[PDB]
RNA sequence: GGCGACUCUCUGGUCUGUAACUGACGCUGAGGAGCGAAAGCGUGGGGAGCGAACAGGAUUAGAUACCCUGGUAGUCCACGCCGUAAACGAUGAGUGCUAAGUGUUAGGGGGUUUCCGCCCCUUAGUGCUGCAGCUAACGCAUUAAGCACUCCGCCUGGGGAGUACGGUCGCAAGACUGAAACUCAAAGGAAUUGACGGGGGCCCGCACAAGCGGUGGAGCAUGUGGUUUAAUUCGAAGCAACGCG
């Protein structure tokens, strides 16, 4: 029954990442986009995010968390939702970390889709 | 907006000399471009390898938070 | 329209009962401009109400408004290539509209023989949260809730 | 063509200034020789990511596509080959001459100034605007599509055809060179006025939405089609013919 712990925002253009982790990284309860029976583009929602971060918080209270350390890794969709959902307990969002690659192209990407 | 180098007098820029690139480069350890610093074109060559060198053996850091 | 927002006509107040509210519903329930056959209704029905509670029909009749009356609506949206009913926000002018209407609809379809009979019973249904219009209250908002991601 | 982490090794050119030296030693350049994106080819490596082909899932009338999930060659390296691209500035190289204005890259000189800095001038790039002139027009305009001279390459209506034959080159793919018969009276360039767009912007109308009542089902009236008839008189045909003349 641990009191600190960690989430972890990675946003995309639908698609952000939050899951609740102890301080070394070890988890306990998860939040990343959906999990919570959503589907489809409801899934990607700013309402979405704020229930599988409640969701995955009242899982970690009831492992004695009182504190949740969060990232910041750029801008997205439904990150500001769901750090909102987690502020019902309350928290601090004090690191900041990044998924860029250090080469313009340092694996190929995918190509553009013709839509 | 004004070039430190020029003004100050400066005609070489040593990678080993890290309290004057801390000046240059963000919070995260990005290169600072020259709309926000206002140095020189040539200066900022010669300020980019000086960082990069820096990077290579560890004086200044390549990203921090 | 296109122009912009148009003025709303204003029904007189009633001669019994002196209510607005209960004008429109004459207004709902008459066919072929027959405001007379309304009229009565309404009134039978009125009485009718009165004597099996005893409690003031206006009074029975705005508790069944309360509980017909919508607050969440979803409304249809295509985006792309398929439909998202999206919740709204009810204006207060058309809360009383969809709660006379309901009642109005309603209140036809029910087995009783006499029209009357079946409005006044209809609105004892709605006092008594149950029923056929307040079904409908209910299946509107749960339509409204499901769809609650959208805004 | 291209070249973008850092370091060292080897190595090519350019610019500025100075004019000590040389004293037309220059320019261009068919053929020749070399270099030459990507894809491709050979041999041997490597193979994360990406991804022709291929498979599966969708989509659809079909979908050997677009979208999704996989995924082989290939993309990478060495050596060799291939020699092509809208290899484009769709603009051959050299030289001179012909208003301005304003950025920017690397220099130089000179102002009052201790520099920094400001200002003036100037060389060589790199951009934008714009004179004269040029242009079918669009536009170009000291980085000319202006005014000149030198040399090279190339064009001669559209198809047929960059095909055939021959030849050279190539492991191959193919490259280069390159016709004719036949056929048409047009192909084209730029600009104009429209119309149109599953382009953009702004508007309107019972156009939709919000409502209320219908039609489409039944019987009947009526008009029309069709069929029938000796004849079923003629006319009306999406909206804008069909209780219409
Ligand atoms: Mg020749
Ligand atoms: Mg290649
Ligand atoms: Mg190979
Ligand atoms: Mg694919
Ligand atoms: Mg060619
Ligand atoms: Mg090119
Ligand atoms: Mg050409
Ligand atoms: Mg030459
Ligand atoms: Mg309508
Ligand atoms: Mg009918
Ligand atoms: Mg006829
Ligand atoms: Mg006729
Ligand atoms: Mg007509």
């Amino acid at each position: 029954n641990i009191e600190s712990g960690i989430a972890h925002i990675r946003s995309t253009f639908n698609n952000t990442i939050v899951t609740i982790t102890d301080t070394h990284g070890n988890a306990i309860s998860w939040s990343s986009a959906g999990a919570l029976g959503f589907r489809g583009s409801r899934k990607s929602t700013p309402f979405a995010a704020q229930m599988a971060a409640e969701t995955a918080a009242k899982g970690s209270i009831e492992h004695g968390l009182k504190t949740l350390e969060v990232t910041v890794k750029g801008p997205g969709s439904g990150r500001e939702a769901a750090i909102r959902a987690l502020q019902a307990a309350g928290l601090e969002v004090t690191a900041i970390r990044d998924v860029t690659p250090v080469p313009h192209n340092g694996c190929r990407p995918p190509k553009r889709r013709r839509v | 907006k004004v070039c430190y180098f020029t003004s100050n007098g400066i005609t070489h820029i040593d990678y080993k000399d890290v309290d004057l690139l801390k000046k240059f480069v963000s919070e995260r350890g990005k290169i600072l471009p020259r709309r926000v610093t206002g140095t020189n074109a040539k200066y900022q060559r010669k300020l980019t390898a000086a960082i990069k060198r820096a990077r290579q053996m560890a004086l200044l850091p390549y990203v921090s938070g | 329209p296109r122009k912009g927002p148009v003025a709303k006509r204003d029904v007189l107040p009633d001669p019994i009962y002196n209510s607005k509210l209960v004008s429109r519903l004459i207004n709902k329930m008459m066919i072929d401009g027959k405001k007379g056959k309304s009229q009565t209704i309404l009134y039978k029905s009125f009485d009718i109400i009165k004597e099996r509670t005893g409690n003031d029909a206006m009074e029975v009749f705005e508790q069944a408004l309360k509980n017909i009356m919508p607050v969440l609506e979803v409304k249809a949206r295509r985006v792309g290539g398929a439909n998202y009913q999206v919740p709204v926000e009810v204006r207060p002018e058309r809360r009383t509209t969809l709660g006379l209407r309901w009642l109005v609809n309603y209140a036809r379809l029910r087995g009783e023989k006499t029209m009357e009979e079946r409005l006044a019973n209809e609105i004892l249904d709605a006092a008594n949260n149950t029923g056929a219009a307040v079904k409908k209250r209910e299946d509107t908002h749960k339509m409204a809730e499901a769809n609650k991601a959208f805004a």
